[PDB]
Formats: structure tokens, C-alpha cells, sequence
């Protein structure tokens, strides 16, 4: 059973905590460039289309937020109530897939469909965020270049880390514009003329603020739409000079296209780009972070790397907390010892625990499920309920013993049958209490379920076996030391 | 909540001042989800009562005799409340949950109080209030040491983890709270129950 | 304490009745959340250069801050982005319950340490700095029934009648308006402009 | 904490009677002790780099990240942080019969960082498909920039 | 409380060993300095006018 | 400007922010006499002595 | 300590990525005073038992 018990420990998966339909959740549009609003809007609008039509049954509300910037789009999908959503084929988990799977056609469009992780910014869970940083002078380039053959020599090894991929945005075309400083104080026109027109006219200004209605505003300038679409107009606008001449922007400035990123990332200071990924199916994060971190070390010289939020997670489980387990165990041998009076007798408590989490991961392993906070929890309480079965059961036979003088091959069972009763009253009903939290159906349920299965199998087989091992457990340490 | 129940607040003092065709609507709500969900768990905290309570009366078929541990369930349960406005801690699912799994923790100590006592009765024949202190004082160390290794258990898994490990202090603060209670009880509520209800 | 107990009941009553009011109490003013503040504090510090470009808006913003950014406690790392819209996003963490309050203060006085260093149209457009979770609590729409009004028109409303009022409750970290409080708008036409030779 | 943060509030209620060179040269509120914890010298065994340029490197490389770690509440540099320096000749500027204000506002005009809009931001006419940012004067990134001004 | 120690060994063994460990715990936990932070606090303001 | 230097404008240098100032070269700022050797224009386009 | 310890984590992260000749030298550290001075009163300790 302890090794039935190892093999069940190590082959059942690891989480945190179990994503929960929340009623609501969110859909993410990405365009490439520069995209027009336009756009993106008809993206949102065939997400809305589907959301309305192709799911009436469940979606209430789609709050579409087109903004910030012109390439992006976010979906605020709200659903109907819970009572109204029966089955599996109504929850998230698979509103979401079949949402997702529906995007999929989507031409030059990065639409995704995701559930809310749990809980705030506590999505700590989900692979990891590998930074690279521009430990030296090397620019915005070289930086873009190491990126890339660090994106590249990842998705070589999809057999320990994949969906290798960056998280900011690619480098789009620029408009760059040469003002040729000697022809334009030939010309007779102030820089500051040049300066100020262009950028009040294509970028707009904050002049002053005005009063409308008893509440301050502000007022902008700007170019009016048709004036500042595409490029030679440019040339439509004049600046006064000195004299009083009215001067092209032609006459001076010199344009041309180029090559820059929108959204420039900063690391601690140092430039830097953000790259995301998961770990592959089989593997852990961790490895995934040594073969990142080992891939990022055949990088060109000056290109560094750093782990940041659910990277700076951080350490360690399951790699330091069997050490909280372990001073547990110890202490609780250590009261018993107390309790008992005796180095020995204690063991026959301290083998109960293995009788309980042989249920526990059997009902987990057969479920689905997986080994969580309310999962580790439950454990626990199922092995201090175990002990306290075993505990008194042992505390009654010793009482048998130093207080009338019976040998323990009668004391035992003696004692066994004056505590059979209450055991099996304690196991039942909280057997059967647990039971509504295995059987929760929708909200919150998967952590109802999460807490109720590995309790009430921990708890079925805890109290099945130990009313059997218990009193050998005590005659086998109560011979075997004295 | 008080956040999200004071935007209610601050919002309907604008709904009538309100423009002709203005209507507000809620597309994202996170707030009603933690209601039905803290609900959710209050309801088979009843549940749980009343099949405790079911257990109970099919094994000591008494009326009044199954009402000791049922009494001694809400005494328990609230009394742990105190102790976490007393530690800092909210009624949050992850201190809920922790209650739920306490009722097996409580029920445990309450019915080896209860059914000692009855076997007592139905092999000495003792009047309850004799077997009941002959019954208490053959049971109250094992209860205390009990009350010491379980402690023992829970304690050590509110160190520390971080982020990750806060949860497991909402539990095991949680937890062995409703445990020195079970056992306080154990020994000032419940012997004193046995004494003057069982028949 | 049993057999003392057990000769007087109405005292163990007493002290389990005084228990269920305690936790009767500590049931209705603790604050009923989903979990505890687990996500470390994220001081944020947000600016917007108007018309800018993104190297433009990170050698002249971005960077003149995250120099003057040091000897600020329990400071875990920070992150910055600079957007081609003109805009920077600075998001500092720290350390797990460290105290958010400060946590904000220090990093706004090392901000105006380089407050003149920032251009002029910054200093207008003006910084900002928040201390909020970066996950959203609820969304409030606002719609219009009687087509009345457009999505700028409510926007503005919404701007200057509610999210002013909205954001000052306490709780509220950071308020994100969908849309645009009203603005005079001077659309220039270049063609008038240079006939009547004006700049 | 609060006793730093008191001073500095009241501090900025008087930033703006400050002179424009020391706003822009910048103030400064600390809270740390009158002793040094420990000094970390930075040397240079190849003979490769001078004294300014080992303080220009460890003040763009190490002191900016070093400061930032908590506990540290005033990092002093020895040395400085590389800068653009003009030195300027009085003969030459009254020959070709020039101020250093000239030299200063074409500094200011010829390097600098202007904001200039995007092609066809928001908002714009219906149906553009060409959204892109728009690069004019930038910074000025050598010597020899500043020295063909 | 004495002869009741006198006559259970190991659950003054346990009160022993529990605190060691707790000793042994604090040990890690806590920081190493020269001196308590004796020094009344020092805010300083810095400016230079070039 | 000439004999205590000043800060201009910023530029970049290696992607670092880093400051710009102008400052007489160490010649003609050592001695006296030396404020003799500036001139300053004057408004119609002459030169003057300081 | 912490502080001091600190120090040369952040430091280490720029040693590898440091130019040819840049040797880093510790001329001033009150921190390895009070490490020999806790130590030999932890000395006196144990000569004690």
C-alpha cells in the first residue's frame, strides 16, 4: 500500500488552483501593422456576431472595448445564469474551445478566447515570462536579432518547451522626416515654425483649457482628417518665414520610409524583450527554465536574461514544502511520544497516515483531478483525522494495560470493540458530509469537488483500513520494543 | 465587497439626474460569483449539519442525545469567527472550505464524548451525571493530546510559501482555531451536555 | 475542567452562548472576499507624450525616469513600456504585504525628482501614478435607449458626471473610462491657412 | 518612511521658486545614514580605460542598478557619468562673431526630440487602411553630431 | 510543577526538543548585524545650482 | 555659460540618457584678464568687450 | 547583512558582461568585521561549555 501509494503520489499531475466559471470572460484581438481602427473593428464585430448569434443560449452581454491601440481589441463576454447553462457544453471550458476553434479562421487576426485565472492577478500558473536583456550598447537591432534566433532555437526542441513566441509587438514601418537645417534658415522660416506646425498638425496639441458647462476641458488643435492621411500631403502645408513668404514643406524637408518598433519594453532600467511560452505537456516549468536558460547562454555576447512575474515566482514546490511536512510529522511524533510516554508506541499512530492518503490519491487519480492546495488540505485533514482514529484506539488499549494489567493480544481487541462504534459514527457522517462538495454541479464547484473527492476517498479508506492495521500496527511495535 | 457595494452607492445618486435615454448596464461583474459561491458553501455547511445529524439519530436513537453534537456544531463553528476578526482574517472560500473540512475535526471529538459516555451507561448502568465524569475522566488526555498532534499538523503549513502559502495559512489558521474550540468545548459545553440531556 | 463543569451547566452554557454571540458579531462586520490580498503590491507610474513616437517617448520620458528610480524600499523589479501611441507605463513590484501606502509615496517623490526633466507637453498632459491591481473588479456600462446620443456623448457624461465622483471612493484604485470626456476640437484646414498665410 | 515623505511634500511646496538650472539640475530628498556601509572600486588592469571612462561605465551599468536594491539609501558615485561636453573658444566665437546663446538655442534646435503624429492616426476618414507613426527630429547619438551642428 | 515532569520524562523531552527547534529556527530567520539601529533618523535634501 | 558651464539639453548616448553642457575650454577661464578676451553682440551686429 | 549580501548578487549579474580590463576591488567593507566578531563570540561560546 506505501508503494502503491509513492507510485499513485508521483504519477498524479500538480496545480494550484482550478480555474472556476465566473459567469463572465474575456476575448482577445491582436492585428499586424499598423492596422487601421477600422479594422479592428470589423474583427470585434464578427467576434460580437458570433458571440450573439452562434451562442444565444448562454452570452448575455459582449462589451466590446476597441482602444490603445488602433491594432488591439479586448471582448468583455458576460454569460447567462448558471441555472440556465446546464452541462458541460454550456460552461467556459467549453464556450471558450469551441469560440477559439471558431476564430481560427480569422484572416490576419491573433483572436484568442480565454477564461479569467481564478482569481485578480493570481494567474501565477501557466508556463512562465523569460525576459532578455541588452546588458550592453548594443541598441534596438541586435536586440531584435538575438530575440529572434533565441525564438528560433526554441521551437527546435518541442520536446521539453513550446509555444515559444515574443509577447510585445514587431518592428512597423516609420515615416521619418529630414529637415534640412541649412536650407531652412536659408529660406528665412524658424525651426520652432517647422516644428510646432508639424507636430500641432499631425500629432495634435494641448493649447489651453475651456469651460464647458461649469466643468474645465481641454482644447486640442489638430489637422483636420483629409489633410494628414498619406504622405504627400505632407507638401500641403506651409510655414510663414522671416520676410512673409509662405513656404512648402517640400522645400526643405526630405521624407522617407523606415523600420521601428511600437512598443519599446525596459528591464530594471536596460533595454529589454519580453518572450512567454509554455512548458511542454510532459514536462515542469522548471526544466522548461533550464533549457531557456541554457538556449539564452549561446546568445551573441551583451545579451543577458532575467526571470520575472511567474518566474520570479518563486521557490520551491514540491521542492521544499515536504521539508514543512517533514517538521510536521516530526513534532506530531514528538506530542505523541509525550502523550504516550514512550519512542515506540507512537509509530503504531505514525503508520496510520499512509492508510488515508492511499484514498486520496486514488479518488483524485480516478476523477481527473489533480494534486492542489485543496487537495494537499485535504490530505492533511484526512491524515489528522486517521490519527486521531488510531490515537485513541492505542490510548484505550495502553489504558487497558497500565491500568488493569491485561496482555496486549487482549487488551487490543478488547479495547477495539469499545471503539469500533464511534469510529465508524465520525466516518460515516463525515463521509456523507463531504458528499454534497463531490457532488456540486456548477458554481464554485470545481473547488467543491477539488476538496470533496480526495477527502471523502482518503476518509473511506483511512477508516476501511486502519480498523484493521491499527491493532496490528500497536502489537507489532508494542513487541517488538520492550 | 465593500468596494463593489459602495460603487452601488455612489451610482444611484446619478441615476436620477440621469439624461433622457441613459441606462446603465453591467456587462462584467466579479462580485455576484463570489456570492454564489460563499453561499454555495453555507448551504452544505447546513447539509453536512443535517446529515451529522441523520448519522447521529440512526446510531444513538435518542432525540436529545443528537442534539449534543449538533448543538455543539454552530458553538464551534461561530466561536472560530471571533478568533479570525481577532487574527485579521475575512470570510473568504479558502476560510469557508476550512470550516467545512473543521465539521469532521468537530464532530469526531463530540460524538467520542457522547457515545463514551452512552456505552458507560449501557455497561455500568451508572446515572449519567456518574458515568459521564467517569467517562470524561478516562477520555480528557487523550482528547488534549489529540487536540496537540492535530494542532501539530495544521500549524506548520502557515510557514510559508509566499504568495502561494498565504492560502495555506487561511486554512491552517482556519482550522485549528475550530480544533482548540472542539476541544475547549470537549471539555466545558459537551461533558456538561452529557451530564444534564442524555437519558 | 470537567467534573466541574459538569455540576454546573448553566455556566458552560454561559460561555458557549457568550461564544455564538462573539462569533454572531465577527459573521457581520469581517469582509467577505473570494481570497486574501495573495498578488505582490504593483505601483504603477503612467504618462503620455502627445503625438509622439515610441524611441521619442522613451528617450525623453522613459528613460529620464527610470534613472531618478532608486533608493526606494522593498523595490522587487521594474518594468516599462513605451508605446508608440506616446505613452510610458512603469510598473514597479514589491515585496509581498509590503506596505502599499509607502510603497507608492517613495516612488512618486524619486518621480519628481525629474518632474522639470520631462517635456513641457508631459508636465500638461501630466503623470499619474496609481497603486492597483491589474486585474479589473467590475464594468460599468452606460448605454442610451433613445439613440439620442452617441458613444462621445455618453463618454463625456459618464466623464463628467460619474467617473470624477466614481473614482474619489476609497477601494477604487484606478479607474479606465471607455471613451473620451469632451474636448474643444480645432480641426485646421492647411489650404485656408496658407491662403490667408497663417501657420 | 513618513518622516522622509513629510520633508519632501514640503519640500515641493517650493519647487517651483527654485531657479530653472537647479529644477533642471534636479533636487534631491534621501534618507540614509552619515556613514558608508562598504565601497566597491572598479579598476582597470588592461591600462584600456582611463579613470572617466571606468566611472562613465560603472555609472551606466552598475550604479543605476545597484541603487535600486533596497536597504541602499544613497549610492555617492566616485566619479562622473559620461556627458557631451562643448568647450567652447571665445576667439573663434568673436571672430565668426558668436554668443554662447547661439551655441546654446542651436544646441536646443538642432538636438532634440520632437513629437510628430502618426500617418493617418485617430481620428480618421472612413476607410484608411494606412496607420503608421511618424519620425521627425531625433536625439543626437556622437560626437561628431554635435560636431557638424 | 516538578514531581509531575519527574515522573513523565519525555514530555519535558518534548518541551526541550520543541524549543531547540524553535532556537533553531529563529537562528536562520533572523539578521546579523553590528549594532541595533542606534542613529536618530537623517533626512537629507540635495540640490546644486551649476 | 562660459566660466561655470551649463546644462543645455539631454542627449543619447549607447541608448543612455545622458546630459549635454556647454563650457569655455580651460584656456581662456584660468586668469583674470581672460574676462577681457569675451565678446558679446550687441544689437545692431557689433561685437563688444566684456 | 542583507544589504551587503544583496550587493554582490546584484553585482555578479555584471561581471560576466564586463569589458577587457575591468577588475572589481573591495577597499572599504565593514561587513566581514562584524561576521569574525559574532564568530568569535560564538567561539567563546561553545570554549565556554
Amino acid at each position: 500500500i506505501v508503494v502503491g501509494m509513492a507510485y499513485l503520489f508521483v504519477r498524479l499531475p500538480s496545480s494550484f488552483l482550478p480555474d472556476e466559471d465566473q459567469g463572465v470572460f474575456m476575448t482577445m484581438v491582436q492585428l499586424p501593422a499598423g492596422a487601421t481602427q477600422e479594422r479592428t473593428q470589423k474583427v470585434l464585430n464578427e467576434v460580437t456576431h458570433y458571440y450573439l448569434t452562434k451562442e444565444k443560449n448562454n452570452v448575455e452581454s459582449v462589451f466590446a472595448v476597441n482602444g490603445g491601440g488602433q491594432n488591439t481589441g479586448i471582448a468583455f463576454v458576460s454569460l447567462k445564469d448558471w441555472a440556465d447553462r446546464p452541462g458541460e457544453e454550456n460552461k467556459v471550458e467549453a464556450i471558450t474551445m469551441r469560440a477559439t476553434r471558431a476564430f481560427s479562421q480569422i484572416k490576419d487576426a491573433m483572436v484568442f478566447a480565454f477564461n479569467l485565472p481564478a482569481i485578480v492577478e493570481l494567474g501565477t500558473a501557466t508556463g512562465f515570462d523569460f525576459e532578455l536583456i541588452d546588458q550592453a550598447g548594443l541598441g534596438h537591432e541586435k536586440l531584435t536579432q538575438a530575440r529572434n534566433q533565441l525564438l528560433a532555437e526554441a521551437a527546435k526542441h518541442p520536446d521539453m518547451l513550446t509555444s515559444v513566441r515574443p509577447n510585445g509587438l514587431e518592428d512597423t514601418p516609420q515615416f521619418k522626416i529630414d529637415i534640412d537645417q541649412e536650407k531652412a534658415q536659408a529660406l528665412g522660416v524658424s525651426i520652432n515654425d517647422i516644428n510646432t506646425t508639424l507636430g500641432a498638425a499631425w500629432g495634435g496639441s494641448y493649447v489651453n483649457d475651456f469651460i464647458d458647462r461649469g466643468r474645465v476641458k481641454k482644447v486640442y488643435v489638430m489637422s483636420e482628417a483629409k489633410y494628414r492621411m498619406l504622405p504627400d500631403d505632407i507638401g500641403d502645408w506651409y510655414v510663414r518665414a522671416a520676410d512673409g513668404q509662405m513656404v512648402p514643406f517640400s522645400a526643405f524637408s526630405s521624407s522617407r520610409w523606415e523600420y521601428g518598433s511600437p512598443r519599446l519594453e525596459r528591464y530594471n532600467g536596460l533595454p529589454s524583450m519580453e518572450i512567454l511560452g509554455q512548458a511542454a505537456p510532459g514536462k515542469s516549468t522548471g526544466e522548461a527554465m533550464e533549457l531557456m536558460e541554457q538556449l539564452a547562454s549561446k546568445l551573441p555576447t551583451g545579451v543577458g536574461y532575467d526571470w520575472t512575474g511567474m518566474s520570479y515566482q518563486e521557490r520551491l514546490s514540491g521542492n521544499q514544502a515536504p521539508s514543512l511536512y517533514a517538521i510536521s510529522l516530526i513534532v506530531v511524533f514528538l506530542c505523541l511520544a509525550a502523550l504516550y510516554e514512550s519512542w515506540s508506541i507512537p509509530f503504531s499512530v505514525m503508520l496510520v497516515v499512509p492508510l488515508g492518503v492511499i484514498g486520496a490519491l486514488l479518488a483524485a487519480t480516478f476523477r481527473g483531478l489533480t494534486n492542489d492546495v485543496y487537495f494537499q488540505v485535504g490530505l492533511l485533514t484526512t491524515i489528522g483525522l486517521s490519527a486521531k482514529n488510531a490515537i485513541l484506539i492505542v490510548e484505550f488499549a495502553k489504558d487497558l494495560m497500565d491500568k488493569e494489567g491485561k496482555g496486549l493480544i487482549e487488551a487490543t481487541l478488547d479495547a477495539v470493540r469499545m471503539r469500533l462504534r464511534p469510529i465508524l459514527m465520525t466516518s460515516l457522517a463525515f463521509i456523507l458530509g463531504v458528499m454534497p462538495l463531490v457532488i456540486s454541479t456548477g458554481a464554485g464547484s470545481g473547488a467543491q469537488n477539488a476538496v470533496g473527492t480526495g477527502v471523502m476517498g482518503g476518509m473511506v479508506t483511512a477508516t476501511v483500513l486502519a480498523i484493521f492495521f491499527v491493532p496490528v500496527f500497536f502489537v507489532v511495535v508494542r513487541r517488538r520494543f520492550s | 465587497l465593500d468596494t463593489a457595494a459602495a460603487i452601488r452607492a455612489e451610482l444611484a445618486k446619478m441615476e436620477p439626474f440621469f439624461p433622457s435615454g441613459l441606462k446603465i448596464v453591467y456587462p462584467y461583474d466579479t462580485t455576484p460569483f463570489v456570492k454564489i459561491s460563499i453561499h454555495e458553501v453555507v448551504k452544505t455547511l447546513v447539509e453536512a449539519i443535517i446529515l451529522v445529524f441523520l448519522v447521529m439519530y440512526l446510531f444513538l436513537q435518542n432525540f436529545r442525545a443528537t442534539l449534543i453534537p449538533t448543538i455543539a456544531v454552530p458553538v464551534v463553528l461561530l466561536g472560530t469567527f471571533a478568533v479570525l476578526a481577532a487574527f485579521g482574517f475575512s470570510i473568504n472560500t479558502l476560510t469557508m472550505f476550512g470550516m467545512v473540512l473543521a465539521i469532521g475535526l468537530l464532530v469526531d471529538d463530540a460524538i467520542v464524548v457522547v457515545e463514551n459516555v452512552e456505552r458507560v451507561m449501557a455497561e455500568e448502568g451508572l446515572p449519567p451525571k456518574e458515568a459521564t465524569r467517569k467517562s470524561m475522566g478516562q477520555i480528557q488526555g487523550a482528547l488534549v493530546g489529540i487536540a496537540m498532534v492535530l494542532s501539530a499538523v495544521f500549524v506548520p503549513m502557515a510557514f510559508f510559501g509566499g504568495s502561494t502559502g498565504a492560502i495555506y495559512r487561511q486554512f491552517s489558521i482556519t482550522i485549528v482555531s475550530a480544533m482548540a474550540l472542539s476541544v475547549l468545548v470537549a471539555l466545558i459545553l459537551t461533558p456538561a451536555l452529557c451530564a444534564t440531556m442524555l437519558k | 475542567m470537567p467534573n466541574f463543569f459538569i455540576d454546573r451547566p448553566i455556566f458552560a452554557w454561559v460561555i458557549a452562548i457568550i461564544i455564538m454571540l462573539a462569533g454572531g458579531l465577527a459573521i457581520l462586520k469581517l469582509p467577505v472576499a473570494q481570497y486574501p490580498t495573495i498578488a505582490p503590491p504593483a505601483v504603477t507610474i503612467s504618462a503620455s507624450y502627445p503625438g509622439a513616437d515610441a524611441k521619442t517617448v522613451q528617450d525623453t520620458v522613459t528613460q529620464v525616469i527610470e534613472q531618478n528610480m532608486n533608493g526606494i524600499d522593498n523595490l522587487m523589479y521594474m518594468s516599462s513600456n513605451s508605446d508608440s501611441t506616446g505613452t510610458v507605463q512603469i510598473t514597479l513590484t514589491f515585496e509581498s504585504g509590503t506596505d502599499a501606502d509607502i510603497a507608492q509615496v517613495q516612488v512618486q517623490n524619486k518621480l519628481q525628482l525629474a518632474m522639470p526633466l520631462l517635456p513641457q507637453e508631459v508636465q500638461q498632459q501630466g503623470v499619474s501614478v496609481e497603486k492597483s491591481s491589474s486585474s479589473f473588479l467590475m464594468v460599468v456600462g452606460v448605454i442610451n435607449t433613445d439613440g439620442t446620443m452617441t458613444q462621445e456623448d455618453i463618454s463625456d457624461y459618464v466623464a463628467a458626471n460619474m467617473k470624477d465622483a466614481i473614482s474619489r471612493t476609497s477601494g477604487v484604485g484606478d479607474v479606465q473610462l471607455f471613451g473620451s470626456q469632451y474636448a474643444m476640437r480645432i480641426w485646421m484646414n492647411p489650404n485656408e491657412l496658407n491662403k490667408f498665410q497663417l501657420t | 518612511d513618513i518622516a522622509q515623505v513629510q520633508v519632501q511634500n514640503k519640500l515641493q511646496l517650493a519647487m517651483p521658486l527654485l531657479p530653472q538650472e537647479v529644477q533642471q539640475q534636479g533636487v534631491s530628498v534621501e534618507k540614509s545614514s552619515s556613514s558608508f556601509l562598504m565601497v566597491v572600486g572598479v579598476i582597470n588592469t588592461d591600462g584600456t580605460m582611463t579613470q572617466e571612462d571606468i566611472s562613465d561605465y560603472v555609472a551606466a551599468n552598475m550604479k543605476d542598478a545597484i541603487s535600486r536594491t533596497s536597504g541602499v539609501g544613497d549610492v555617492q558615485l566616485f566619479g562622473s557619468q559620461y556627458a557631451m561636453r562643448i568647450w567652447m573658444n571665445p576667439n573663434e566665437l568673436n571672430k565668426f562673431q558668436l554668443t554662447p546663446v547661439d551655441v546654446i538655442t542651436a544646441i536646443k534646435a538642432q538636438n532634440a526630440q520632437v513629437a510628430a503624429g502618426q500617418l493617418g492616426g485617430t481620428p480618421p476618414v472612413k476607410g484608411q487602411q494606412l496607420n503608421a507613426s511618424i519620425i521627425a527630429q531625433t536625439r543626437l547619438t556622437s560626437t561628431e553630431e554635435f560636431g557638424k551642428i
